[PDB]
């Protein structure tokens, strides 16, 4: 609803971090699996997680946070309306 | 005040105006029970439009904006809140409030069942 650009960047970075950790842990285990039980025929199934999925983004969004509170946005709105173009000329018309 | 009177006139409803001096008199004299009598009068005159002009007078009297050490609550406004909460079945009586200092007004005034509808009366246009 009100995430800042930094907040969205943090969410994306956290999702990427979760994906990277899962991929590293999985391929590490899979390597134990060949070392523990040497398979007769080598057939790598490629990467167990080749791209960022829905579950990674859901877990990352679980930690999503709004860095910018609504009170500081209220102060900015105050200053913005502190550069108020008056309140009596909005209907200015030349005499014709 | 004229806007409230006009709205009362359109509906052909009696109009009762409680100015700031009356509220300040009830506050200084520590006689806030007369607010109950005011509301009873509103009930007797129903349908009626009970208008509390310049409702912020008591808040100003206690210090304006800085106020005293206490909060926004005061005897007269508290009696008004009690009567307004109990003044729900009547339907006829309509409560209109006016205040030139909305910032110092008691927040409890604006809670549901109270003067919820805030209307900004700006300076007249051309």
């Amino acid at each position: 609803n009100g995430f800042s650009g930094a907040d969205l960047t943090e969410i994306c970075q956290r999702a990427c971090k979760l994906a990277i950790r899962e991929s590293i842990e999985s391929e590490i285990r899979r390597e134990r699996e060949r070392q523990t039980n040497p398979s007769a025929m080598e057939v790598e199934e490629d990467d167990p997680v080749p791209e960022i999925r829905r579950d990674h983004f859901e877990e990352a969004m679980r930690f999503a946070r709004r860095s910018v509170s609504d009170n500081d946005i209220r102060k900015y709105e105050m200053f913005a309306q502190t550069l108020q173009q008056s309140r009596g000329f909005g209907s200015f018309r030349f005499p014709s | 005040t004229l806007l409230a009177k006009a709205i009362a006139n359109e509906c052909q409803a009696n109009f009762i105006s409680i100015k700031g001096p009356e509220l300040l008199t009830m506050w200084f004299g520590e006689s806030e029970a007369n607010v109950r009598e005011i509301f009873d009068k509103a009930r007797q005159a129903a349908p009626c439009v009970l208008f509390f002009d310049e409702l912020d007078s008591i808040a100003k009297a206690r210090g304006g904006n800085i106020g005293d050490g206490g909060g926004a609550a005061d005897r007269v406004i508290n009696q008004i809140l009690t009567e307004m909460d109990g003044m729900s079945t009547k339907k006829n009586v309509f409560i209109i409030g006016a205040t030139n200092r909305p910032d110092i007004i008691d927040p409890a005034i604006l809670r549901p069942g109270r003067l919820d509808q805030l209307i900004y009366i700006p300076l007249p246009d051309e």
